[PDB]
């Protein structure tokens, strides 16, 4: 039982390190909380689909079929429109470098035979660039997926524009496909509840306020860095069967690791060999041999 | 602030050698010790036949020892026919070191022509990566007299990037237009061959000759190395003193391929704007900024009279492109404030990293002055936060020059806080600045009640208007400092009244006005608290009850405890280390 | 905790040598006197600079994979008998006769990526991927945005799960097409990307040679001659932790408890009687110093008070798996 309780003694100071904390903070309801940040939580858990501090998580549905969403788009029935405001994302996120991570969440109701879909972005207000792409699987039940549009969502905090959305068409092949209902309301929920929201993970203002070879060899570290380690076949091991390469650059980790945690690598790189098999040359690749970075777990 | 000037390290080199020309720190392999790299260019060597041909000494934190760079006197071309002129050659005018590498230059060594019986002064260098020693003369070419390398003077300034690329300045290549030369590491040892007295070099980055408008510029008189262009390639930044018709200027060439990037022009006459250069980022945004120094600088006084006092102008990159540029001007006349610019890191490891210029010829006596300016979030902080003075009386020809050369950002002693050589090659003399620990403290002072009856009998006695004092301690430090700070508090009440008035407080069981209490206490823990009760005394005894009276807390360190194994005493943040007072009130109708 | 060596790195040479030796199930080295000294052909280092060529993108995948490639169809045959090549799409054919040949059974195939070679196409097009099947019909694969290469650049497609197919199949002919992005939902179409093809038109003596470079598909197999929890190793042991069991703080109102799981075992390396054997789990870093540490890690949302009620997630706190590095 004493192998257990040295770990617990480092998770507590571990888990007061995340949050920048050196002591928890010093009430309601005697009931359930409130199902505002229920939903929250119950959104964070339903994964189907360094920084080593916490992020703040903060969520922002989506624009009904009303407000303005109507006159431009509502009838093309092979694809969705989602639209947001600008007012309310640069308050949950002021600064555009606190944000971490931005996944873009939605709800599926289709559970029969399959498609595939495009993601494009919301350019000049008429204009729509691609983003990313995913194949769908005919589940039985409702699924929940997600499309991380961090690097979307960080730009929009820097600009003014309090108008911004998103589009979901389906492929074109170069013929309309993806949503064969008009209601739009069949394939994806619409002006109802658990409709599409943009999950927001980033990092408090209370905060703010595992680097390779391009550090570890340019600056002679004390902890866990990364070593210079050319190895020769002929040299360093006396091996003449291996005909290319004749030497290479493994590397290895060495360092301490305080608050056992141990040096160990995080990036490694495989290395392609020729050796000779009687008479037939054999050209084969090792995987994970040169040692590109180091972390401590 | 926090540099130690009550016990510096005090090196010293042989007298007349401009011992402290150029100064740099030392750090080899692995965790090793540290030390003390100084030039002293007009150093008698035991070179057969050489005379004054200098040396870089490597000195311990005590005694320094030589390095044996080049053992041998001038080579010969032919019989009577002497190569090369390594006497008064100036050999370590310019020290710069990375890692386990330590670059010295002879910015002096003239060298006679492969075709004729010239004596030109292309400067080499001697480069040392641990064992191996080679030789560098970029400008020791075929391209040879005035119109070409021949009075190059390579090697006058000096500095490494972080991909191991050594930048050089040779001020007089092309009839003094100058140039920069820079090649890799891993070309210039591969390459070297001691029986080649002209090596071309592939992979070399030069600025090439221009047009004759150009003379006379001396380009590569300083240098200085940071990112620019936003890409992660260390780009060269140098001086160009005498360009724009003596306005002065700095040019800034891409580090990749050897083009022009930026401008800046000084905006006085023969002012020397470019004199010294530095490029550090000053302002946590991860952009190299750009310090020119112009010593000569003269600035209008209040009385209408011109004075010499030197300008640094501070340029913060963007990146957007532009430059956020400042003008800092010196404090005193003819000190030629901005001839020394040396980085020196996070000095009180405040977040925002900071910064020493020198006056080298400021000071009682022209001793010299070194001006320690902190950074901020908005950029560096004008006003300085600390004074170095010069303790070194000028014997006889040069002054002491404490300051002229200085190098910063190296913790030298593994104490947490960066440290800072500085050179005075006048008196021969180098000398070793320690930072000492910051030690942040928050003090609290509590009064409950705040309104005092005249007869509140409650505390326990054999009962008399008793009132309750609680104050609060918490201190902190950022750096290698032990965990127990023994501090001395002191409390004084009803201090208003001096010594002889009528007083009206004291505590209720130490039966007197003040009350000593020597502190333990835990950086980082928690903050430690503590109460006592205090007393008014009885109506009778005073008919004085309008002088409110206000409780004084006053609270100290006693370093010696607080002090390292190398005996650095820790010193308090300078805008907060101040005791605290509050007050209380008897009233009436 | 002692001083330390350079023996460290002796170390992990020592730790190569037998991990080399047991990626390639080898217990020594192979003879060198069946090997013929001189002869190094130009077919085998193509293959070993385009494996160094790295293009930005369990048991069986720690041992070594035999790599070997497979070079297109020219034009010259079957690939301008139906469309040829047009600005609409760009079509590379390939056999099947070697591609079993290299790659015998289908199951031996590891990765199979298709690269290409690219040419300067300046500021931006977009490219989609598609597979042939059948013969009449074609389907999605895979996109790619481009950047601004001034230079040739060289590319490559994991279609693995397609080559897969194609070698459980006896079909002797197979290939792929590559056309542009569609822009849909009003209706746009083009292919601009400038690829290393056959140009139809250049001839004379150096024409031969410009047939090189073209479009191969490089595959990665083990070879045919291969084939084939009780915390006594480093095994990652049970353990349930409870806030206000094993901690004390009522304070986090979400979750109430998780498993907070850990790695207890040795790692040891060059034992006495050897071992060459299990040297999958006992040390496949091949470092100096192996330890039991976590590999997999998943984060871990909470819920706490503050009036402000902060719902915040915590990076790397579930320990999964455990491995020796
Ligand atoms: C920050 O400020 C600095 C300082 O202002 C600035 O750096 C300078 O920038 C200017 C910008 O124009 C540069 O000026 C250019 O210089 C070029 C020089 O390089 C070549 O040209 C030589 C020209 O010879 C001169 O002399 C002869 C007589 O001898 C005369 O006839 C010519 O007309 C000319 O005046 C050339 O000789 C030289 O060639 C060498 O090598 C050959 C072998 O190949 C050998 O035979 C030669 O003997 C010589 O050794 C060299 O190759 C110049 O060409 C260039 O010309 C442009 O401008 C003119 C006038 O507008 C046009 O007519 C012409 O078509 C070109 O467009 C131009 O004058 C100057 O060199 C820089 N100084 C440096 C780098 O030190 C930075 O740019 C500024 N930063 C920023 C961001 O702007
Ligand atoms: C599979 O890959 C192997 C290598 O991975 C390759 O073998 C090598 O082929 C290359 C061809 O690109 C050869 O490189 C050439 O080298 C000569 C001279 O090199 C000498 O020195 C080396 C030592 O490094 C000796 O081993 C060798 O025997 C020679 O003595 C160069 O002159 C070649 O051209 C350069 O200069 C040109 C100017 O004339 C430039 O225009 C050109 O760009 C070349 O590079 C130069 O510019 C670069 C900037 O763009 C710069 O970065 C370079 O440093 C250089 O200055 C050419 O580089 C190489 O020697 C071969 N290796 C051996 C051991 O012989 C196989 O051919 C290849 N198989 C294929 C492709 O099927
Ligand atoms: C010697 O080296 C220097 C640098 O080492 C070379 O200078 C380079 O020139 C090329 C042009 O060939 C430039 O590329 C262009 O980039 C444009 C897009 O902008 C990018 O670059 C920005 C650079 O950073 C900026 O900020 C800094 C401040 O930090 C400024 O000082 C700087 O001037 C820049 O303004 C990035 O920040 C940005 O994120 C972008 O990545 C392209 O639009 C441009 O044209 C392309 O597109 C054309 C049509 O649209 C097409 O026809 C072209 O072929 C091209 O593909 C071009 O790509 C580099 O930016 C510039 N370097 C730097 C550091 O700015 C110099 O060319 C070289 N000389 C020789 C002879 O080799
Ligand atoms: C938000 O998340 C919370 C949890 O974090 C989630 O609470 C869930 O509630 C359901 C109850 O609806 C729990 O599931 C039950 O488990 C017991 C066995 O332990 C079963 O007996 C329950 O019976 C179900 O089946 C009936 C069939 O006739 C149904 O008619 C009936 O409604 C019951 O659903 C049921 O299986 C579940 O365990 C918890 N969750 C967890 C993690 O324990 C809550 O529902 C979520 N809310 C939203 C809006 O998402
Ligand atoms: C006459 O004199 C009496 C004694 O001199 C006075 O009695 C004092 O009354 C004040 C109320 O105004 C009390 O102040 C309160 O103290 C509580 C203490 O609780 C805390 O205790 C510890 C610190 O010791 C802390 O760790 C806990 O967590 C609690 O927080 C405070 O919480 C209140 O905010 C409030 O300030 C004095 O404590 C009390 N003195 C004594 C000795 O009991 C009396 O008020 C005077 N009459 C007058 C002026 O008319
Ligand atoms: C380094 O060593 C050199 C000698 O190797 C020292 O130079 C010497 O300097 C003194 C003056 O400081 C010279 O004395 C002079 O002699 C002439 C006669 O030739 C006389 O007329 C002058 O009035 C003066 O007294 C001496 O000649 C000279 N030695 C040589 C060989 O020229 C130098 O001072 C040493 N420097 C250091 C820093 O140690
Ligand atoms: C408590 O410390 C403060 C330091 O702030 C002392 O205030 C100084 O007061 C003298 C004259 O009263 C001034 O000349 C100084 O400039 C003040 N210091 C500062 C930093 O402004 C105060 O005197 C100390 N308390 C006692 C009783 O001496
Ligand atoms: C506290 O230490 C001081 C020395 O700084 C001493 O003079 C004094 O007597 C000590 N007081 C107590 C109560 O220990
Ligand atoms: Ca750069
Ligand atoms: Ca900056
Ligand atoms: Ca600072
Ligand atoms: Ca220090």
């Amino acid at each position: 039982e004493l192998v257990k309780r040295k770990r617990i003694e480092a998770i507590r100071g571990q888990i007061l390190s995340k949050l920048r904390l050196a002591s928890p903070p010093s009430e309601v309801p005697p009931g359930p909380l409130p199902e505002a940040v229920l939903a929250l939580y119950n959104s964070t858990r339903d994964r189907v689909a360094a920084d080593y501090y916490a992020k703040e998580v903060t969520r922002v549905l989506m624009v009904e079929t009303h407000n303005e969403i109507y006159d431009k788009f509502k009838q093309s029935t092979h694809s969705i429109y989602m639209f947001f405001q600008t007012s309310e994302l640069r308050e949950a996120v002021p600064e555009p470098v606190l944000l971490s991570r931005a996944e873009l969440r939605l709800l599926r109701l289709k559970l029969k035979v399959e498609q595939h879909v495009e993601l494009y972005q919301k350019y000049s207000q008429n204009s729509w660039r691609y983003l990313s792409n995913r194949l769908l699987a005919p589940s039985d039940s409702p699924e929940w997926l997600s499309f991380d549009v961090t690097g979307v969502v960080r730009q929009w905090l820097s600009r003014g524009g309090e108008i911004e959305g998103f589009r979901l068409s389906a492929h074109c092949s170069c013929d309309i496909n993806g949503f064969t209902t008009g209601r739009r309301g069949d394939l994806a929920t619409i002006h109802g509840m658990n409709r599409p929201f943009l999950l927001l993970m980033a990092t408090p203002l209370e905060r703010a306020q595992a680097l390779d070879t391009n550090y570890c060899f340019s600056s002679t570290e004390k902890n866990c860095c990364v070593r210079q380690l050319y190895i020769d076949f002929r040299k360093d091991l006396g091996w003449k069967w291996i005909h290319e390469p004749k030497g290479y650059h493994a590397n290895f980790c060495l360092g301490p690791c305080p608050y056992a945690p141990c040096c160990v690598p995080q990036a490694l790189e495989p290395l392609p060999i020729v050796y000779y098999v009687g008479r037939k040359p054999k050209v084969e690749q090792l995987s994970n041999m040169i040692v590109r970075s180091c972390k401590c777990s | 602030f926090n540099l130690d000037v009550d016990s510096p390290a005090e090196y010293s080199g042989p007298e007349g050698s401009y011992f402290g020309f150029a100064v740099d720190f030392f750090v080899p392999s692995a965790s090793s010790r540290m030390f003390l790299l100084v030039g002293a260019p007009k150093a008698n060597t035991t070179q057969p036949g050489i005379v004054e041909g200098g040396q870089v000494l490597k000195c311990d934190w005590r005694r320094c020892q030589p390095i044996e760079f080049d053992a041998t006197g001038n080579r010969d071309y032919a019989k009577d026919d002497p190569l090369e002129f390594k006497s008064h050659q100036w050999f370590g005018a310019s020290v710069r070191s990375k890692q386990d590498k330590i670059l010295a230059c002879a910015p002096l060594y003239h060298w006679r022509t492969e075709m004729k019986q010239e004596r030109e002064p292309v400067g080499t260098c001697f480069l040392q990566d641990g064992t191996k020693t080679v030789e560098y003369a970029p400008c020791r070419s075929q391209d040879i007299d005035a119109d070409g390398q021949g009075f190059c003077q390579g090697g006058f300034s000096i500095d490494f990037t972080k991909a191991d690329r050594v930048l050089l300045g040779g001020p007089g290549s092309f009839y003094w237009q100058g140039q920069l030369i820079s090649d890799q590491v891993a070309e210039i040892v591969s390459k070297y061959d001691p029986n080649v007295y002209s090596i071309k070099y592939n992979n070399q980055l030069a600025t090439r000759t221009a047009q004759a408008i150009f003379d006379d510029s001396y380009l590569g008189y300083s240098v200085a190395v940071g990112d620019f262009n936003g890409d992660g390639i260390d780009d060269f930044v140098s001086g160009v003193p005498r360009a724009a018709r003596t306005l002065g200027m700095v040019y800034i060439y891409d580090g990749k391929n050897m083009s022009s990037l930026y401008n800046f022009t000084g905006e006085q006459m023969a002012a020397y704007f470019g004199f010294s250069v530095a490029a550090t980022d000053i302002n946590g945004d991860d952009y190299a900024d750009v310090f020119i120094g112009a010593p000569l600088f003269m600035d209008r006084g209040s009385d209408g009279k011109l004075q010499e006092v030197g300008q640094v102008s501070v340029s913060l990159q963007r990146a957007s492109g532009d430059f956020q540029t400042t003008k800092l001007n010196g404090f005193e006349v003819f000190a030629r404030f901005g001839s020394a610019i040396a980085p020196l890191g996070d000095l009180d490891q405040d977040g925002f990293n900071d910064i020493a210029i020198a006056a080298p010829y400021g000071g009682e006596d022209k001793k010299g002055i070194v001006y320690i300016f902190n950074g901020r979030s908005t950029g560096l902080n004008a006003v300085p936060s600390q004074i170095l003075e010069g303790q070194w009386a000028a014997r006889s020809g040069c002054p002491p020059s404490f300051g002229y050369s200085m190098k910063g950002a190296t913790d030298i002693d593994k104490n947490g806080y960066p440290d800072l050589i500085v050179g005075a090659f006048g008196v021969d003399r180098a000398i070793l600045y320690r930072a000492r620990p910051v030690i942040t403290v928050n003090a609290g002072l509590e009064v409950y009640p705040s309104i005092l009856n005249q007869d509140n009998k409650t505390c326990s006695l054999p009962k008399v208007s008793c009132f309750n004092v609680r104050f609060c301690l918490k201190a902190d430090g950022k750096g290698v400092l032990p965990r127990k700070l023994n501090f001395q508090v002191e409390l004084l009440l009803d201090k208003l009244k001096q010594k002889g008035a009528i007083r009206r407080a004291l505590f209720l069981y130490s039966r007197s006005p003040s009350h000593s209490k020597n502190m333990t206490i835990s950086r980082g823990g928690l903050m430690q608290c503590e109460e006592l009760i205090a007393y008014l005394r009885d109506e009778s005894e005073f008919r004085d009850k309008l002088t409110p009276i206000t409780i004084f807390m006053e609270y100290r360190l006693d370093y010696r405890t607080a002090a390292d194994t190398t005996g650095l005493q820790p010193i308090l943040n300078q805008f907060t280390p101040a005791n605290i007072s509050r007050q209380a009130h008897i009233l009436l109708d």
